[PDB]
């Protein structure tokens, strides 16, 4: 969990939303590195999301 | 038990080319657990029909 630097348009919109609604930013990268939609788990255990 | 019996019934329904189903029960507390299990299995649609 090394600290990376991420920026762009989405972070600017997030900062604007935080300033308008007095929020705070806790940006953290996803460990999976994917959107993580519905998928079939191994051995048909259960239905969950990643 | 009821929990595994519902799974067996659904596995049987998988064959015979059956996909649409509807169940009718009573107000007994034991039957409500079966209904809840069926609803959870329906919500568990990642695999199966
Ligand atoms: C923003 O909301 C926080 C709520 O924790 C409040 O303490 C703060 O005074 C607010 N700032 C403004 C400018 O309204």
């Amino acid at each position: 969990t090394v600290p990376q630097c991420c920026y762009g348009f989405c972070i600017d919109l997030l900062i604007k939303l935080a300033r308008t609604m007095n929020f705070t930013y806790e940006v953290h990268l996803v460990a999976d590195g994917k959107f993580g939609t519905q998928e079939r788990v191994n051995n048909s255990n259960k239905k969950e999301w990643n | 038990s009821i929990q595994q019996q519902a799974t067996v019934m659904l596995k049987i329904m998988q064959d015979y080319d059956w996909h649409v189903f509807s169940l009718v029960t009573t107000i007994f507390p034991g039957y409500r657990e079966f209904i809840s299990f069926v609803k959870t299995t329906v919500d568990n649609s990642f695999v199966g029909w």
